């Protein structure tokens, strides 16, 4: 079949076993050896004067990150030669 | 530091040198630039090709690494962007280890890289600077600094060390060290130790071979 | 002995030793390295499995050409339990048919779909054993194949009983594969059941863990 | 033999104007006058075989005729062929010669035919006409220096095979002729190549008006909508009945076709005709056939 | 006396770090960082596992089954390290390296390819 | 004793003289510095020449690098839609020679060059990063200019600053002492090829292992003993 | 721009979107929805109750998004179902007609090879950018013919003095070819080359000045390549 | 650990010395590197010095062993191993 050749009652009528249809389909995950280890985030940290690390906050690195895009596409400037 | 070296042995290979320091004989030839394969084609600049052959058995992953030093090393020496598209071939075959191949790979890397180095001037392969290594050995009790250290001196030492550096204006400055391999246990202080001492005696190879270079080329050329 | 790899001395022998239903954990996108990627845990009994599958496409395929794309199912054996090549060569040729009837190749032209899946970790503490690793590789598969944006015509899963592994699609009213090794005569009623109930509970999880997650 | 028919054999890997047989190296004549052709080569006033064939004198040209070897392309053959691969602008169709033939992109018939004007895109769109897989028919237009056809489909004669089956004979029991296709009772039409490859499809209008909008679809994939199974269970019978003329050497052409096709009436199921004793025996009465008939 | 502006084509960081990596690598650290958003002298932190995979991992309850003397998953930034340590044993007959032993390591980087061991791994 | 040049040396000339850079010599893209790059003798043109001086290093080398106006010798190792595909030197990159590059060319009569001819012409496009074209004719005139096929004789491997010198010497004694033992003629490539034919092969062998003997031991003064002991060994 | 109510919010593969045609009754008129399969979808044949029936199918895991397109008496309005996910180089593949981000790396005398980078997104611009590797070929390789490069005199066009080893070259999608190579062309004022350093990459960075120069602003030198219209 | 050189001309709105190089940006285009094996006792067992790039500068190396010292300490005793 092609369309214009389908009326509207034929319509209606596909809509309707279709809702049919549809509406005739309808614990944690916790680890268990690597569970925990490898899906963890990236870290990062920082060793001050003290020689003791320090943890980079990851909403920082989200901002370093979006402040860069911004630094990249509108602050390009322009080159005069 | 009473090296003796030899140009152009070869007759089928557009470089080739023969470098020998004490027991530590190596023969090195260099053919480029050439037509290069698929696979190791550059688009704007010269692929090299290095292979090592042990003096004793077949190529193993030992030999993998003197592959991967010396290519730390000759990689930066050479004008690659001379030759877009273009293969290099440089081959190391170690004809007598001058020392335990079982402990240690000191001596055989430094004198590929010399070797590789005049391989590479004698084949007209454009060069950014010269280049000299020098393995280097920490002696257990005395603890001294022995530059060129025979195989006796490396079954009693602390560590080893191989250094190559970058020189330039008639071998009187340090461009760049290209490498230092330090294996053994070692302080801060024995370092810049070694570093000094180390730049001197290279500075009195490139001198040498500087001298080896022209004593053999220099009958090719015409005045 | 070998001149790409350290294995050791020769005269060197080997140590040798004297003498609910199940429980998952899913995860996507780990791996940087590719373009999807799951990890399938799972611990039942006297046995547990963790495996990890990683995709690689649509990438390039510099030959004639194809209208449809071409995929590729490698297993690989872990650290602890190790199986015949053939035996994962085998169970690679059937997941191969099962995801031929899910990816919807004909949106990647002259495109290669390199599956990967590690057999990791397989611990077998009972203080062909393959048949049991075979729905947690489809899962696997599918969570990753999802992961990496590749089209699939319905969420693949799959259940084992007795030997006999049987793929569902469609809420389980067709079948896109079906294993059968040892087990009993005249029992495939009642294994497709048994199977029918895994792959309805691995698909309820992997829609977790694809929306969710 | 009720589902299967095997046939057993024990201690053993297996069962077991004259012409002039000669074998590679043997002495084929001693006078010098003679043009060496194909099959021989020479040495001083010596001629030699080369291969293992009949021995061939037309004119002053002495040649070996080989008793096996690969079809030949000779120019203005009709061929059946499969493209083999696309590039640049030709296609590389497989006709089973030692070599592909090529087809030009200047040497077929674009969709719309003569009102279609010229376009540089369609030597980057080659895909859309011919790809690889597809059949056609083809004339061998020209012949490259090793012995290579070049092909054409500039006819409507000519094109892309659809609505039927393919099946292949060696290329030796199809002899050249005035013309390859040929129309059969059942509504179907066989296409001859000299090539050996054989396409059997439902008659179409061309095939009937051979004896007695639609430009743009001569590249389609799609067959015929509504082809009924009369004339599917017929091109399985001429398919059967052609690989039984195959199977006893007999030379295929369109009367031996049809007579084994109506021959074969006799069994009532077609899977019938695949068995040997069967297949045997039908070439046997088309050979005793044409004895009574010819005397 | 010739003065001519131009406007610089500019690229999503995603783009350039694909298009010139040297470029990309040159614009981050002009403000102070890094492509992998880190600072000049900030490390990747590092999360480990021992002897997870081990037969010797559980002291109460062994595995038979098992011949991993002893492992550990590693875990630095994006990248995963997992290493088992298995054993056999050979019949034998100062600070000096002649007295010292090492362990025969065999790395596999997976990266979507099959073949022989790459120039990295060996 | 000559005035040898090393890679990373300082550059004698000052940059307030302009200076045409030769082989040897390159202009850094990136620090605009010029610097040696190769081993051997440097040589600078006096002043005076047109306002520019041409420094260029005389280095040893047998891989040749195609450049644009050298008269090379090359081999036809293939036939393409176009052009050949012609070989300089073995394992290097291979040469084009177009069908339009021949005197009194058509677009309806091909080249009759078949594959493992030798051909002597000239280099007209050498661009570093794409591949070399060669001509066997004259782009201007259209004659040829002693270009073309080059059949039967030897040919000799030679390294490029031999084949240097007996081409643009001439007072390289070599041409010399081997007319003065027998008729030949000779075609020289910058690529470190040397084509020799005579009437008799004899004297072609004689001439090519002179040449050999010569390019081995580059003694300008024993190439006439040379010549002598080997016209001499092929009477016996 | 949007869709109906009746429709699913979120979409995972296989999860039920739409019938093939829909319809609704506005101002005492009946009009028509024809839902074309886009892309994250495909029309697929159920059977239920007896009979059959074929349902807009999601195939990828992300949100369900409608568009309306087109290119006795009957009105029909056609809508673009599709599924977007929530970088990937999958789903947007290189076809015909599509703008790509593209690498010389390697000139010839009648055409440029060049390897696939990213390809451009439909409405700055966004990007898709291919995670495959350059170092193993596991890029899409694509080729310049030479009468491809720009519009005018494609007869007479010297490659080396259009493109160059490792220069970046927005171009776009004239066939997929063979497995091989694509088929790019950039012969519009918007395509060529766009990112170009001086001596293959040797030297320092250089902008298009003109469409047919590229210069750079601290050594001053210049070099001939077919640049896009700045 | 790397080093690289500013240059002038990619600045937006000398010598760097860079930590634990990851992504593709820093391992293609940062020449000169240095790798060390340090023990947190003082000492140090392995030592490489590549300097393909920028100059390696005994400011460079000392930085270099400082770090390599406080990640040591770090990683040693982070783990409780
Ligand atoms: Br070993
Ligand atoms: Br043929
Ligand atoms: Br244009």
């Amino acid at each position: 079949i092609l369309l214009e050749t389908i009326s509207v009652p034929q319509i209606r009528d596909v809509m309707e076993r279709f809702s049919v249809l549809c509406n005739s389909n309808i614990v944690t995950n916790s680890s268990i050896l690597l569970g925990k280890i490898l899906p963890r985030e990236e870290h990062d940290i920082a060793y001050s004067k003290d020689g003791l690390p320090n943890k980079v906050k990851t909403e920082d690195i989200r901002i370093r990150a979006q402040n860069f895009k911004s630094a990249l596409a509108n602050l390009e400037d322009i080159i005069f030669e | 530091m009473s090296v003796q070296a030899e140009i152009g042995i070869l007759d089928h290979v557009d470089g080739s040198s023969e470098f020998v320091s004490q027991d530590t004989k190596v023969i090195c030839s260099v053919t480029g630039p050439i037509e290069p394969k698929a696979r190791q084609e550059l688009p704007t600049q010269l692929a090299l090709e290095i292979i090592v052959r042990p003096a004793k058995g077949v190529a193993t992953t030992r030999e993998k690494v003197l592959e991967d030093k010396l290519r730390a090393v000759l990689t930066p020496l050479i004008t690659r962007h001379c030759y877009p598209r273009q293969l290099c071939q440089i081959t190391c075959q170690i004809l007598e280890s001058g020392e335990d191949e079982a402990e240690f790979s000191l001596r055989e890397l430094s004198c590929c890289i010399n070797a590789a180095f005049l391989a590479l001037v004698d084949a007209g392969i454009a060069l950014n600077s010269m280049c000299a290594s020098i393995p280097i050995a920490i002696i257990k009790d005395t603890s001294d600094i022995i530059v060129d250290p025979t195989a006796e001196q490396l079954k009693i030492s602390l560590s080893v060390h191989t250094l190559a550096l970058e020189f330039v204006n008639g071998g009187k400055v340090v461009k760049n060290v290209l490498l230092l391999d330090s294996n053994g246990d070692f302080n801060e202080d024995q370092l810049f130790s070694l570093l000094e001492l180390g730049e001197q005696k290279c500075q009195e190879l490139v001198t040498n071979i500087r001298r080896i270079i022209q004593d053999n080329i220099s009958p090719r050329l015409v005045v | 002995q070998d001149r790409r790899r350290l294995l050791g001395p020769a005269a060197a022998k080997p140590m040798a030793f004297s003498n609910s239903e199940q429980e998952l954990s899913l995860h996507t996108g780990f791996i940087e390295n590719c373009n999807g990627s799951a990890l399938v845990e799972a611990r039942s009994l006297g046995h547990q499995t963790s495996l990890i599958s990683a995709v690689y496409g649509p990438r390039s395929i510099r030959g004639s050409f194809t209208s449809q794309g071409t995929i590729s199912i490698q297993l690989k054996n872990g650290l602890l339990e190790k199986y015949n090549t053939n035996e994962l060569k085998e169970v690679s040729s059937f997941l191969m048919g099962i995801f031929n009837s899910v990816v919807n190749l004909s949106r990647y032209p002259k495109s290669g779909i390199d599956i990967f899946v590690y057999l990791t970790y397989d611990k077998d503490l009972t203080n062909s054993q393959i048949s049991s690793l075979i729905p947690h590789c489809i899962t696997s598969i599918t969570l990753a194949l999802a992961d990496a944006g590749i089209e699939l015509v319905d969420m693949a899963g799959a259940g084992e009983a007795n030997g006999t592994v049987v793929s569902f699609i469609k809420n389980g009213e067709e079948i896109v594969g079906f294993w059968k090794d040892d087990g009993d005569d005249e029992d495939l009623l009642e294994c497709l059941d048994r199977c029918k109930e895994q792959y309805n509970r691995y698909r309820d999880l992997m829609i977790s863990c694809l929306m969710n997650q | 033999s009720e589902v299967i028919t095997i046939t057993k054999r024990n201690g053993a890997f297996q069962n077991s104007s004259d012409s002039q047989i000669v074998t590679p190296g043997e002495l084929v004549t001693d006078d010098p006058i003679w043009m060496r052709g194909h099959g021989t080569y020479f040495l001083d006033n010596m001629t030699y075989s080369s291969v293992a064939g009949t021995v061939s004198r037309v004119n002053r040209l002495l040649s070996v005729i080989p008793l096996k070897g690969r079809y030949a392309p000779e120019t203005g053959d009709h061929v059946v062929g499969r493209i083999a691969e696309v590039g640049n602008k030709r296609w590389k169709v497989d006709i089973g010669g030692k070599q592909h033939a090529v087809l030009m992109l200047g040497s077929v018939n674009l969709p719309g035919g003569i009102l279609r004007r010229k376009s540089e895109s369609d030597e980057l769109q080659m895909r859309s006409f011919l790809k690889e897989g597809d059949l056609l028919n083809a004339e061998v237009q020209s012949l490259f220096q090793d012995g290579s056809a070049s092909l054409h489909t500039r006819s409507l004669k000519y094109g892309k095979l659809r609505n039927g089956m393919f099946c292949q004979v060696p290329s030796s029991l199809i002899v050249r002729a005035k013309n390859h296709t040929h129309n059969l009772p059942g509504n179907i039409t066989v296409v001859l190549g000299v090539n050996g490859y054989i396409w059997l499809r439902k008659t179409s209008q061309m095939d009937l008006a051979r004896d007695t909008e639609s430009s743009w679809q001569i590249y389609s994939d799609e067959n015929d909508p509504s082809i009924s199974n009369n004339i599917r269970q017929a091109i399985c019978r001429y398919a059967n009945v052609i690989k039984a003329l195959a199977f006893c050497e007999i030379g295929i052409t369109q009367q031996r076709i049809v007579s084994a096709y109506e021959a074969s009436m006799v069994y009532s199921n077609v899977g019938e005709l695949i068995e040997k004793n069967v297949m045997e025996s039908i070439g046997s009465d088309i050979l005793t056939a044409e004895k009574m008939r010819g005397n | 006396l010739e003065t001519i502006e131009i406007h610089p084509i500019t690229f999503p960081p995603e783009v350039l770090a694909r298009i010139s990596p040297e470029l990309s690598l040159q614009r981050h650290l002009s403000l102070g960082i890094r492509p992998c958003l880190r600072k000049y002298e900030e490390f990747r932190d590092v999360a480990i596992e021992n002897n997870t995979l081990s037969r010797y991992a559980d002291a109460g309850n062994i595995d038979t089954k098992n011949n991993i003397l002893g492992s550990n998953v590693l875990k630095s930034g994006k990248t995963i390290v997992i290493t088992s340590i298995t054993g056999g044993i050979i019949e034998e007959t100062e600070d000096i390296i002649a007295n010292y032993a090492s362990v025969y390591p065999v790395v596999e980087v997976e990266r979507g390819r099959v073949g022989a061991c790459t120039d990295e791994e060996m | 004793m000559s005035t040898f040049i090393f890679p990373g040396d300082s550059f004698p000339v000052d940059p307030t003289t302009p200076v045409k850079l030769g082989p040897g010599i390159y202009c850094d893209p990136n620090t605009q510095e010029i610097r040696p790059v190769n081993t051997g003798v440097l040589h600078v043109s006096a002043k005076g020449k047109s306002g520019v001086q041409t420094a260029y290093i005389d280095y040893s080398s047998k891989r040749y690098i195609p450049s644009v106006n050298d008269f090379v010798i090359g081999v036809i190792i293939g036939t393409f839609s176009d052009s050949y595909k012609v070989s300089l030197q073995n394992f290097s990159s291979s040469v084009s020679l177009s069908y339009m590059a021949f005197p009194n060319a058509s677009k309806k009569n091909r080249p009759t060059l078949q594959v493992g001819d030798l051909v002597y012409a000239r280099v007209c496009t050498a661009e570093k990063e794409l591949e070399a074209e060669i001509e066997c004719f004259d782009s201007t005139t259209g004659r040829d200019a002693g270009f073309g096929i080059l059949e039967d004789g030897m040919i000799i491997d030679v390294n490029l600053n031999f084949a240097r010198q007996l081409l643009f010497n001439n007072d390289f004694p070599l041409l010399k002492v081997l007319a003065a033992h027998t008729k030949f003629e000779v075609a020289i490539g910058l690529n470190g090829k040397i084509w020799v034919k005579c009437e008799e092969l004899s004297n072609t062998l004689a001439c090519y292992r002179t040449i050999m003997e010569c390019c081995q031991k580059n003694d300008t003064a024993a190439f006439k003993d040379i010549a002598k002991r080997q016209f001499k060994e092929i009477l016996t | 721009m949007a869709c109906n109510f009746q429709f699913p919010e979120i979409a995972y593969p296989g999860k039920l979107i739409c019938p093939q045609y829909g319809t609704e009754n506005k101002d005492g008129e009946d009009i028509i929805f024809n839902y074309v399969p886009g892309p994250g979808t495909k029309l697929i044949q159920y059977e239920h109750n007896g009979r059959t029936l074929e349902a807009i199918t999601a195939t990828l895991v992300g949100t369900v998004r409608c568009e309306e397109e087109k290119k006795t008496r009957r009105t029909v309005k056609n809508i673009l179902v599709s599924v977007l996910p929530g970088n990937d180089f999958a789903n947007n593949l290189p076809k015909e007609g599509d703008i790509v981000l593209t690498r010389v790396t390697r000139l010839s005398l009648q055409r440029a090879n060049v390897e696939i980078l990213a390809v451009e997104d439909k409405p700055a611009a966004t990007f898709s950018v291919s995670q495959a590797s350059s170092d193993l070929g596991e890029t899409f390789r694509g080729i310049i013919r030479s009468q491809d490069v720009r519009s005018t005199d494609r007869d007479r066009v010297k490659v080396i003095e259009c493109f160059k080893p490792g220069d970046i070259v927005r171009a776009q999608v004239l066939s997929l070819g063979d497995g091989t190579n694509y088929y790019l062309t950039t012969a519009r004022n918007d395509l060529g080359v766009v990112f170009a350093r001086a001596a293959n990459g040797a030297g320092g960075l250089m902008y298009a000045t003109d469409w047919q120069m590229m210069t750079s602003p601290v050594t001053g030198a210049t070099e001939k390549r077919k640049c896009a219209k700045p | 650990y790397g080093i690289v050189e500013l240059d002038p001309e990619c600045q937006l709105q000398n010598t760097v010395l860079i930590a634990d190089l990851d992504t593709e940006a820093e391992e293609t285009s940062i020449h000169s590197t240095i790798s060390i094996l340090a023990a947190p006792s003082g000492n140090y067992k392995q030592l490489t010095l590549m300097g393909g790039g920028a100059k390696i500068t005994p400011e460079m190396i000392k930085r270099s062993l400082l770090l390599s010292r406080v990640r040591a300490d770090d990683l040693s005793t982070r783990f409780n191993i």
